[PDB]
RNA sequence: AGGACCGAACCGACUAAUGAAAAAUUAGCGGAUGACUUGUGGCUGGGGGUGAAAGGCCAAUCAAACCGGGAGAUAGCU
RNA sequence: GCUCGCCGGAAGACCAAGGGUUCCUGUCCAACGUUAAUCGGGGCAGGGUGAGUCGACCCCUAAGGCGAGGCCGAAAGGCGUAGUCGAUGGGAAACAGGUUAAUAUUCCUGUACUUGGUGUUACUGCGAAGGGGGGACGGAGAAGGCUAUGUUGGCCGGGCGACGGUUGUCCCGGUUUAAGCGUGUAGGCUGGUUUUCCAGGCAAAUCCGGAAAAUCAAGGCUGAGGCGUGAUGACGAGGCACUACGGUGCUGAAGCAACAAAUGCCCUGCUUCCAGGAAAAGCCUCUAAGCAUCAGGUAACAUCAAAUCGUACCCCAAACCGACACGGUGGUCAGGUAGAGAAUACCAAGGCGCUUGAGAGAACUCGGGUGAAGGAACUAGGCAAAAUGGUGCCGUAACUUCGGGAGAAGGCACGCUGAUAUGUAGGUGAGGUCCCUCGCGGAUGGAGCUGAAAUCAGUCGAAGAUACCAGCUGGCUGCAACUGUUUAUUAAAAACACAGCACUGUGCAAACACGAAAGUGGACGUAUACGGUGUGACGCCUCCCGGUGCCGGAAGGUUAAUU
């Protein structure tokens, strides 16, 4: 059965990685949220 | 000329042809063509504004010539071509001086025969002068509201209007829907109905066609459910209110035209 | 041209395994470790200059570093650069 | 020629009996040059989308998604 | 290791995506592995991924994204021009063999190619953000020419049979070889060459386009395959030396022909149809500003250059998506016998026996097999099973929109052997002989090879479409014309859609829709068009305006802000 996560690295990225969070300024808030709480990996980006 | 298919399948027994044998068997002029994809009937926005439309078959865009203003070279007809883009046919053109354009085919027009745009210009079929100068009573095609535009009036497959009257600075158009309205007189026309006359008896004879014209099929109110169109809902059929769009705005009578600018222009409504 | 600083950086060492002792025996080929950021050119530019012998070619490749386990905590040993230098016909290095 | 016919791939899911499986199995079944199917990428966003229309579908969630917040909502009820 | 069994259009091989060391070696067996485990995709250590020509990067663009100014918007921000990004598409170049425990079009061996600079001598109009060409394109169909590949014969090597026969019309194996360069064929497209002029191609153009005129019927472009070379090479069945029983080193015969043949190539072709079928660069060409006897261009030749990143391994799966060593997952490759076939059966290459076994042979459950007599009596219902099932030929009703219905129904023939005919009809096609504008040419010729279908005669069986495979049929009737669509996961239908019909709106800055707006869709469309509503092929058809809507009217009554 197609399961609903089926991995491709190029639309994850241009979905959720960094460069598409900085380009917006929801995306950016975000991020500083992320920092402020701590997060390892800020991103989805490898 | 007309054709009705033999009944060698269903969908197939209602199809009627409409195969015209002066159409080029051919591409088409390359250089006047240019690309042009398809929307889905969705905006800028990514919405859906004008439902039922979708797919179809991929079509260039053939640029016709609709201002016409190649005055006092005479062009002859070459051929007439299929264009995907309209239901009239079009033609491909040659210049005195060695250009090519595609115009909208007139009823009479074939190949070899001389076309002119022009004052000076022989009222004759496929000619194209200021409606000043066109005599009142007869019958143009790709007629312009403004002077210098580019026609805009009687494009399609087989229409064409009248000159009713030249009143000054302005003369009066019978339009094919039955207004009569007022244009500049320096406005330009070209002599003439518009070709495809026969488009009309074509019938489609199953769903595939239509898709094949990138139609999508249209779902009707009364099938839905309330939340959806106002006609929505009932248990079995039911159909208790006034007939309205899916935006709730009357559908069979109400009339919508607000345009206060050019209600000067229109000398009678259509009825 | 490349700077004598710059070259003496580039080269990191001599591998050691049976398949680079098989190179050099058999190919007359070397196999170094190299600066990750170090280039073929360089990389025989600094070959040529430091162990004073004349080069034929150089490949190189990254080495991906293999991911470890130290008790409980995972981490990864780095990359790094091979290089097989590929020495003229009669060159014998020491 | 054909939204033509019989029929594998491919797409589906009418009948049947039966956790390996949060919808499968085996045996049969429908379509199979088209209003077909499929890969890659793109676009449409929540009273919003999309819908050959079933209130279907929108990340195992839908007569109004999910996440966080107002928030210790309010609870003549248990 | 020897048997046995299973897959073989896959349960084999090679990739993409995704994973990210799972690859290989040594070593260890606590945990992990549904049991044991010496084994492992487990633990620990070490090793392993080699590119000018494969892919990315790179140049070019599509859908779309971002977007200087700009337009618009309380703010945030929205849209969008110039531009700039964006592959799933276009754009230079490599093949064969050998090798590792683990990489290879990447290493080595051989033999190639490409486009850049730089320098040269030789020549002499070069030059773009511009012009033109080209790139550059659909569906279906039909062949014909081919090859991949296979079969048989020849050839070469080996064999003479654990049981009757087997020196022959006998048995087993092999019989392979690339890109490149040269040739330019089957075939496809187009008339060429020169001269003159011209409101066209935002300017110019010697280019394209258009007009004339002259003269020659062959000119050019395209093009699979074959042939030649590449190759006195490589590979080569198996023999022979060493042996850490893993293998290593030497050696090496023949290496042809015919027939059959793709869904692959010629073919981005041809024919045809309507639903009328990307873009931009590379590439070719034309000039402008310019420069002017300099640069730049093409000419060969020399030299330098091609960086960077990916390359292990899995990839229909125990490594990806499914919590699991549990259904899903795009592309490429496609041997044999039978067969229409990529179906099915048995096999090859290759890969596996599905990580608990051992007994027993109760009830009951699951999945199968057979069944006296009866044959739907079962049951809500013939549910399920049983049955039908192929090719050819004969034959086939009502009704019909004249196409259908129709595979209607129903029947007959079917194996093997011989003969017709030591293998026919056909297909293919070598020598020889003749012609010739000389070649991959044309004629004639028929050797050899291949080869159905039929008829007649015999013959075996209970049974010849013998297995697998493979319609059940007919009669009346409701609904929906039809093919389609639908409740992912209890509803596939009579529901939705549909061609068709009607009403109604809409004159273009269209109605309408998404947008505080700018704008965008409608549409680069223009009433034979577009929107909405209902009805739903085709046929025969299809009173009431009092109520509620809509349309038109505006004499009077009533009536807002305002005053």
């Amino acid at each position: 059965m197609k399961r609903t996560f089926q991995p491709s690295v190029l639309k994850r990225n241009r979905s959720h990685g960094f460069r598409a969070r900085m380009a917006t300024k929801n995306g950016r808030q975000v991020l500083a949220r992320r920092r402020a709480k701590g997060r390892a990996r800020l991103t989805v980006s490898k | 000329a007309v054709v009705k298919c033999k009944p060698t399948s269903p969908g197939r027994r209602h199809v009627v042809k409409v195969v015209n044998p002066e159409l080029h068997k051919g591409k088409p002029f390359a250089p006047l063509l240019e690309k042009n994809s398809k929307s889905g009937g969705r905006n800028n926005n990514g919405r859906i504004t004008t439902r039922h439309i979708g797919g179809g078959h991929k079509q260039a865009y053939r640029i016709v010539d609709f201002k016409r203003n190649k005055d006092g070279i005479p062009a002859v007809v070459e051929r007439l071509e299929y264009d995907p883009n309209r239901s009239a046919n079009i033609a491909l053109v040659l210049y005195k001086d060695g250009e090519r354009r595609y115009i909208l085919a007139p009823k009479g027009l074939k190949a070899g025969d001389q076309i002119q745009s022009g004052v000076d210009a022989a009222i004759k079929p496929g000619n194209t002068l200021p409606m000043r100068n066109i005599p009142v009573g007869s019958t143009v095609h790709n007629v312009e509201m403004k002077p210098g535009k580019g026609g805009q009036l009687a494009r399609s497959a087989g229409t064409y209007v009248q000159i009713v009257a030249r009143d000054g600075a302005y003369v009066t158009l019978r339009l094919r829907s039955g207004e009569m309205r007022k244009v500049e007189a320096d406005c330009r026309a070209t002599l003439g109905e518009v070709g495809n006359a026969e488009h009309m008896l074509r019938v489609l004879g199953k769903a595939g066609a239509a898709r094949w014209r990138g139609v999508r099929p249209t779902v009707r109110g009364t099938a839905m459910n309330p939340v959806d169109h106002p006609h929505g809902g009932g248990e079995g059929r039911n159909f208790g209110k006034h007939p309205v769009t899916p935006w709730g705005v009357q559908t069979k009578g109400k009339k919508t035209r607000s345009n206060k600018r050019t209600d000067k222009f229109i000398v009678r409504r259509r009825s | 041209m490349i700077r004598e600083e710059r070259l003496l950086k580039v080269l990191r060492a001599p591998h050691v395994s049976e398949k680079a002792s098989t190179a050099m025996e058999k190919s007359n080929t070397i196999v170094l470790k190299v600066a990750k950021d170090a280039t073929k050119a360089e990389i025989k530019a600094a070959v040529q200059k430091l162990f004073e012998v004349e080069v034929e070619v150089v490949n190189t490749l990254v080495v991906k570093g293999k991911v470890k386990r130290h008790g409980q905590r995972i981490g990864r040993r780095s990359d790094w650069k091979k290089a097989y230098v590929t020495l003229k016909e009669g060159q014998n290095l020491d």
